[PDB]
């Protein structure tokens, strides 16, 4: 490779004209509009670009060595928290190490396993996703046992399609290589197609389940009910709104069997309607009477549980950091009260009801999760896992006398803690399982939180992870991760590949809690959203400058990475930041054409985050931010490796194709390589790639960064 | 589970290194 040898890329004379509130009518040239399409020309272009990318990566001998390291780092047993079904047996996911999909196990005995004995020694295979297709192409995207434990509904995604299909099987009929070989697949006849952007919500009678489907872009979503032991033609439409075709739907059923809840969403903002229907014992039928409790888009509402007509709801109504309210439905005009009040400086992230009347709450304080147990009277009884530092979730069923916590972070691979209400008061909390890694020692790695100041004076926290031998003396390379949007928190997470990269090169890993995320609630999201979106980039750029300025990383040795909205983040950041701010950039499946994002698949919902390009006022703040339309001819770009999957239906690969073509046109003689790596396996909706393929891709990405920053293997 | 979060521009159900979601996969299966 040398500068100025990029593929021949035709520049059309397509021009789109937009309305600007300040500038009037603005003609915007789109010479790579043709890269929106699926044609022979585009096939030649993607082939040429991918061959050029692979050719450059072939020059790097260290990539093969990293693949060896990363495979070994991933090669360890992994497992979920177990779930007790009403048959008395415990079910959990188990991965041997490098399986592309984890396998659902079932306990041999109707008792909580001693998991130190080993998963195969304490359980048998119930459901193996890997055998859904002989070639491993079929992926289980989600699943749900019935309340009574008799059936197992599971959504399957195929390669090629943009929809999942729900199948149902008896829990006494396992899916494995043995069962497939010995007999017939073993599932029921039920085949519920066109399932998307949803979960499976069983009614508490275990007779059927609620699911969202689309008609045979995606519009006119329907909330439907499927009865077990029937075909999809017999499925009841529970709710649809042809007047608002862009709206989507969710659902929930109360544990007592009394209520059916309907959620309605108009866009990707955290605002939903909430209607409540009373079920009589024969269950969901057509003609459900909806009580319109929340009937305007104003706040977030998610049901926790109910006791009689008193409904407990996690909400951010007049409470940016979230809280728990009660709405008493016995009243004609329902009275709204705070059960657990808003904490000013901690986001209420999750609340589950446990042992019928208690509440387990997860608070996120300075982007670090804290777990508490509350009584029925709203009294904070105790803090659980007080010395834990990372991200946490709850796993339980309301009626049972236990719950679990799944705990992880930058150097906590996976701890599963159990709380048992039946034990003596001092002995209730315990550790069920701790995840054991391979080669790495998590104790060799330190994570700290440091604060830096953005351009506007706002103070922003940032996680810094390093191998403990690495010094903050202005010599280390840095890898800066970000997402920056949609109230998605950039939480701590265990990555054996990242830690392996840090130990190998003595680099550091950085995660600034930039505005746009939901680390500090609604106001933090509002601070990097729509007209304020530029703050997200300023926060992210300031983070990188702070790392160099304060001697965490060496000058020009900050690489940046991000996926999807994180791709937009990195692509916009290289365009906007000063020359030499970054030493490498890796956008993965990113948004980039912010003038046309809303024209493709489910992009129209993201107007909540980016604004509407068709509105003149909003065009005026989108246009200057759009990465595709702000590339210059006078700024040296860092070494860039763009990655996309050609079958990506979430973010059309269009976005990345236009950006790389625009980069290559504007700075053809850039001293650093501007490449795009294009995977041509049409990966289905809600899938990982194969494990070996992930390892290879990781080795490419991290090797490219290593070489771009001039890092050698010791 | 978050219905509205399943259609975000995000990697998988926030980074490429989140590849393994086995730890949390058994949290809400019933």
């Amino acid at each position: 490779w040398a500068p100025g040898n990029y593929p021949s890329t035709r520049r059309s004379d397509h021009v789109d004209t937009y309305q600007s509130a300040s500038k009037g009518e603005v003609p915007v040239p789109d010479p790579y509009q043709w890269l929106e399409e699926s044609t022979d020309e585009v096939d030649k272009w993607t082939t040429a670009q991918a061959d050029l990318a692979q050719s450059y990566l072939d020059q790097n001998a260290d990539i093969q060595k990293l693949a060896e390291k990363f495979r070994a780092s991933r090669n360890y047993a992994k497992f979920s928290a177990p779930t007790l079904l009403d048959d008395g047996h415990w079910y959990w996911f188990y991965n041997r190490g490098l399986q592309s999909q984890s396998v659902l196990y079932r306990s041999k005995e109707p008792a909580l396993p001693d998991f130190s004995k080993g998963d195969d020694n304490v359980g048998d295979v119930f459901f193996d996703p890997n055998v859904l297709a002989a070639d491993g192409s079929a992926g289980m995207v989600l699943c749900k046992f019935s309340p009574d434990g008799k059936f197992f509904a599971y959504a399957v995604s195929h390669l090629g399609g943009d929809y999942s299909t729900i199948y149902v099987r008896s829990t006494s009929s396992p899916l494995s290589q043995a069962s497939v070989a010995q007999g017939v697949d073993g599932r029921l006849s039920d085949e519920v197609k066109w399932f998307k952007f949803s979960t499976i919500i069983w009614t508490k009678d275990s007779k059927g389940f609620l699911y969202q489907r689309y008609p045979a872009s995606d519009r006119n979503a329907m909330m439907c009910y499927h009865k077990v032991g029937t075909t999809q033609e017999e499925d009841i439409i529970v709710y649809q709104d042809n007047e608002h075709p862009e709206w989507i739907y969710g659902a929930d059923t109360s544990e007592d069997g009394k209520y059916l809840y309907l959620y309605q969403f108009k866009d990707t903002s955290k605002k939903n309607l909430l209607w409540v229907a009373e079920l009589d014992e024969d269950g969901v039928k057509s003609g459900i009477h909806w009580r319109k409790v929340v009937n305007e888009y104003a706040a977030d509402y998610n049901i926790i549980t109910n006791h009689g007509s008193l409904v407990y709801i996690k909400t951010n109504l007049n409470a940016p950091q979230y809280k728990v309210i009660t709405i008493d439905l016995s009243k004609d005009e329902p009275e709204i009260r705070d059960f657990i009040p808003e904490e000013k400086d901690a986001k209420l992230a999750q609340v589950n009801c446990a042992n019928e009347e208690y509440f387990v709450a997860i608070y996120k304080r300075n982007v670090k999760d804290e777990i508490y147990l509350y009584s029925k009277a709203g009294v904070q009884l105790t803090r659980l896992a007080p010395d834990f530092v990372g991200a946490a979730s709850i796993a339980n069923r309301q009626k049972q006398t236990h719950f679990f916590l799944t705990l992880s972070g930058f150097n906590t691979p996976g701890t599963i803690a159990r709380y048992d209400f039946t034990a003596p008061e001092t002995q209730r909390f315990s550790i069920l399982r701790t995840t054991k890694v391979n080669e790495l020692d998590p104790d060799d790695f330190e994570s700290t939180q440091v604060w830096y100041e953005s351009k506007d004076g706002t103070k922003i926290p940032m996680f810094i992870v390093r191998h403990k031998s690495t010094k903050f003396d202005g010599t280390a390379a840095a890898i800066q991760y970000g997402y920056g949007g949609f109230a998605t928190s950039a939480d701590p997470f265990f990555s054996p590949i990242i830690l392996t990269f840090l130990q190998t090169y003595g680099a550091i890993f950085a995660v600034p809690s930039i505005r746009g995320g939901g680390e500090f609630g609604e106001e933090w999201h509002k601070g990097g959203r729509r007209e304020t979106k530029v703050n997200t980039f300023d926060d992210f750029i300031a983070a990188a400058q702070f790392l160099v300025k304060n001697k965490y990383a060496a000058p020009g040795k900050v690489a940046i990475n991000g996926a999807s909205n994180g791709g937009l983040l990195v692509m916009g950041s290289i365009v906007r930041a000063p020359e030499g701010t970054f030493g490498a950039a890796v956008p993965e499946g990113g948004v980039a054409d912010l003038l046309k994002f809303h024209k493709f698949t489910g992009g129209q919902a993201w107007i909540s985050e980016y604004g509407n390009p068709s509105i003149p006022e909003e065009f005026d703040y989108i246009y200057p931010l759009s990465p595709v339309h702000n590339v210059r001819t006078d700024k040296v770009m860092p070494a860039t490796l763009i990655t996309v999957n050609i079958g990506d239906g979430r973010v059309v690969p269009m976005h990345s194709f236009k950006f790389i073509a625009t980069l290559q046109h504007n700075v053809p003689q850039n001293p650093h390589p501007l490449l795009i790596k294009i995977d041509k396996s049409w990966l289905g909706a809600g899938m990982g790639k194969p494990t070996d393929k992930n390892v290879k891709d990781a080795a490419d990405k991290w090797g490219f960064i290593a070489r771009a920053l001039g890092l050698e293997l010791k | 589970f978050d219905t509205n979060a399943t259609r975000l521009p995000i990697w998988g159900i926030w980074t490429a290194e989140h590849v393994d979601q086995t730890l949390a996969s058994g949290n809400d299966i019933c």
